[PDB]
């Protein structure tokens, strides 16, 4: 990903992916940030606010805000080293929470913020993949 | 004629229809909640 | 009224044991609504039966 920045401010973003041919086992010097689709969950029950407790990654800024009937946003990054094709060494899923405002503007209210060593997934898209 | 009152008591708790409905929306609640918070904790392990 | 007597036409209450007892004071709205029904009289406009 190539930045071009004229008088100090971003103007176009370059994507350009290359492939070497072969045959490579040099998964010590592998990774890959993907920017995962955007999320949503209408929270209709108190059980759909429990589930959401339940999960350690589910920082909120705030505690004790009500989830009842708002509808949240999941605005994800996973960064992700490998050890083998099958096995990261590392994931990392991370990027804000919003709720939609009775505007439908959107407002940040809380982090995802999984870590972890060697994982066979991302536990954080297949929960949202369900349930949102 | 003779009146019986086999009933233990309920004559004294008060509002009893609520107040059984409480009971019972805690059983399910409890229950409800524990029962997704189990699978989705068997889903995120089954994932990682 | 006359405390320690209770009128001829009166409104109950009913008490958490669950019986209906005199109730004094909703017995009152009622008798004055029912002395004001007898000097100016009631009206039913709008009133559907």
């Amino acid at each position: 990903v190539g930045t071009l920045s004229r008088n100090g401010k971003p103007v176009m973003e370059v994507t350009s992916s290359f492939f070497y041919r072969g045959n490579y086992t040099d998964f010590e010097n592998t990774f890959q940030k993907t920017v995962e689709p955007v999320y949503q969950m209408h929270i209709k029950t108190s059980k759909d606010i429990a589930v959401l407790r339940s999960k350690e990654w589910f920082q909120l800024d705030d505690e004790d805000f009500d989830l009842l009937n708002k509808t949240l946003t999941f605005e994800t990054e996973t960064e992700v080293t490998f050890k083998n094709a099958n096995i990261f060494s590392s994931v990392k899923c991370f990027g804000p929470i919003k709720v939609e405002l009775p505007t439908k503007e959107t407002v940040e209210i809380g982090i995802v913020d999984y870590e972890a060593g060697a994982s066979h997934g991302n536990p954080v898209v297949d929960f949202l993949k369900r349930n949102g | 004629p003779v009146m019986a009152d086999l009933n233990g008591g309920l004559q004294f708790v008060p509002e009893l229809k609520e107040f059984t409905a409480k009971l019972r929306k805690e059983l399910v609640e409890t229950s409800e909640v524990r029962k997704a918070v189990s699978i989705e904790t068997a889903l995120e392990h089954k994932v990682v | 009224i006359p405390r320690e007597t209770i009128p001829f036409l009166h409104l109950r209450k009913k008490t958490p044991a669950g019986d209906w007892k005199y109730d004094r004071q909703l017995s009152s709205l009622f008798l004055d609504g029912l002395e004001k029904a007898a000097f100016n009289g009631v009206t039913f406009k709008d009133k559907y039966v």
